[PDB]
Parts: structure tokens; sequence; C-alpha cells
């Protein structure tokens, strides 16, 4: 079946904190607040300029109150993990030694 | 149909200990972190401690330790709370709270009756009289940073008698999802705010700031918002 989700629209929550693999990447688990799930998750990792990828190919939110983990290769140093659009777009602070 | 079920009300002989749980339902307890919080007759809020029901690991404020032992069991999707050697001092609603991002689940409460270098929150004012429709603004200052990747960690609750707190604010400025407009948060680093705008009959409360980037997550001493006399 023709497999097509929106953009989410609203808000995402951290549901705990980022966990950082033996292979060099990070699993970042979220939470929808907003409205229209099933939904694609607006995923990018860029600079304070996209710098880092995704691994978890197709990130999709089934419903509210319903953690999605998000697996992403973060560059080496300073990068931004941004989740969803605005208003309230989640921003997280990422640093790879 | 997403809840937190809480067991009955104990009554345990001074010296004695309890086992509290709380069962989930709608959604797995191993999927974000699972609180244990302390509330004595008409005081605040005291985070006793979280468990990560996925891995077992524990983090508790040193007031519970040598009291308090936080458990969870992931097949019958229960967290537990076992309190040691009970004295007045634990006589309480112990409530049991899912989240991160503020505790938007709480459990009903469980009542325990017992009968026979630190983190500062600093929640100015205690009490707060307001008219009907009037701006309420509500103060919390941290003795330490309440960051976490690039983010302030601050949340506000609305508490009224004999219920659950409910979630109003997360991440110091963000609207929880089916909470009116006329609440608003703002702040950045140590200092934070909370807005009531404007402030309806049902707003009549005790308000609760509280931080969870790193452990303790520490709430404010409350504010009790009244109507002006």
């Amino acid at each position: 079946m023709g497999m097509s989700y929106s953009m989410c629209t609203g808000k995402f929550k951290i549901v705990k904190e980022i966990a950082e693999t033996q292979h060099g990447t990070i699993v970042i688990r979220v939470q929808y607040e907003g409205d229209g799930s099933p939904c694609k998750i607006p995923f990018e990792i860029m600079d304070l300029h996209v710098l880092g990828r995704l691994i978890t190919v197709n990130p999709i939110v089934t419903e509210k109150d319903s953690p999605v983990n998000i697996e992403a290769e973060p560059p080496f140093g300073d990068s931004y993990i941004i989740i969803g659009v605005e208003p309230g777009q989640l921003k997280l602070n990422w640093f790879k030694k | 149909v997403k809840l937190l079920e809480q067991s009955g009300a104990e009554l345990v002989k001074p010296g004695a200990s309890v086992r509290l749980s709380c069962t989930a339902s709608g959604f797995n307890i191993k999927d974000t972190y699972m609180s244990w919080v302390k509330q004595r007759p008409e005081q605040g809020l005291e985070w006793i401690g979280r468990i990560d029901p996925a891995n077992g690991d524990t983090k508790y404020d040193p007031k519970f330790q040598g009291k308090a032992t936080i458990t969870a069991d992931t097949s019958s999707n229960t967290a537990y709370l076992h309190l040691s050697s009970l004295t007045s001092g634990d006589t309480a609603v112990y409530y049991c709270s899912r989240g991160w991002e503020g505790f938007a689940y709480w459990g009903q409460g469980t009542l325990v009756t017992v009968s026979a270098s630190e983190l500062v929150m600093t929640q100015t004012p205690a009490s707060l009289a307001v008219s009907l429709g009037q701006r309420a603004t509500i103060s919390c200052r941290a003795s330490e940073n309440v960051d976490r990747y690039g983010n302030s960690f601050m949340h506000w609750y609305q508490q009224k008698a004999g219920q659950p707190p409910k979630l109003l604010i997360y991440r110091a400025s963000n609207l929880e999802s089916g909470i009116p407009a006329r609440f608003s948060g703002s702040g950045s680093r140590t200092d934070f705010t909370l807005t009531i705008n404007p402030v309806e009959a049902d707003d009549v409360a005790t308000y609760f700031c509280q931080r969870s980037n790193e452990v303790p997550w520490t709430f404010g001493g409350g504010t009790k918002l009244e109507i002006k006399r």
C-alpha cells in the first residue's frame, strides 16, 4: 500500500537522554505533541548547512504519547539536531568527541 | 486509553516497610522515565527519584537515600516504590509520574498513613492574591543551570485540591497540548517565570516549577494562587 505521510506540523518532546552507540551514532527518542499523526518527522543535523545523516530511513510517529527511536550519525565536533518545524521546534546541541 | 493506576491506601505501623505499585495502560513504561513524588498534607511536591524501566537505572534525591527504593517490572508494565522503616514524616500522598520534559501523566496518588552543594529551587511568591481577569506572574530561581542540549529543562504545573498535578509548560516556554493559551512561560539560565493572563475562576490552585535536565529533578516550593478579598 502507498505509504504517504505529511510532514508533522506540531511540536516534539525528547523522551530520554540522547544515547551514543559503539558505532559512532546517536539514538534520539522523541514523542509527538501535535495533530495529524501518523506523520513524517522533520529531521536535520545542522550548524548554529547539513552536517549529519539519518540512519532510520523514514522516521514516522504512529500516535501521541508513543515514543519513536531516531538513529542518526552526527558529525565529529559541534552540531544541532533539529526535530520538527516552527513554532517551538526542537533544537538539540550535540558534541561528538 | 493512556493511564497510570496506583495501588490503594496503606496503613503502616511505625518502623514497618511498604511497597507501592504504579501500573500503566495504553503506553509502555520502558518508553520514558518513571518518577515517584512525595506530597505531605498541604505541603509542596518532593521528587523522590526516577527509573529508566528499560535498563533499571535509578537516581534519587539525597533526602530519600536509605528510605526509598524505586523498581520496575516491564512484563506487567508496572513501576514500584519501596519505603523502609516508616515514621509520621513519611505520612503523605505518593505519586508516580511519567516523562522527562515535564510530567504529563500522573497516577491518582497513594495515601501512606503511619499510625501506632545541593541544588536549590526558589519559587516566589509563596502566595499570590489576584482579582478575576488579572495578570499573574510566578517566578522560579534555580541555584544551578537547568540546561541540557542548549535547552532549559524548566517545567510548570497546576495542582488543585484532592487531584494530582497537571503539566502546563515544558522546556521553559512550550505550552502543553490541551492547556489554554492564557498560560505562558519565559526565562533562561537560572531565572524563569510563569504567566497566567487572564486569571479565570478555574485557575485557583497551587503552582509548581520543576527542573529535569540533571538529577535531582527538584520542584520549587510552590505558589498558592487565590482570589483577592
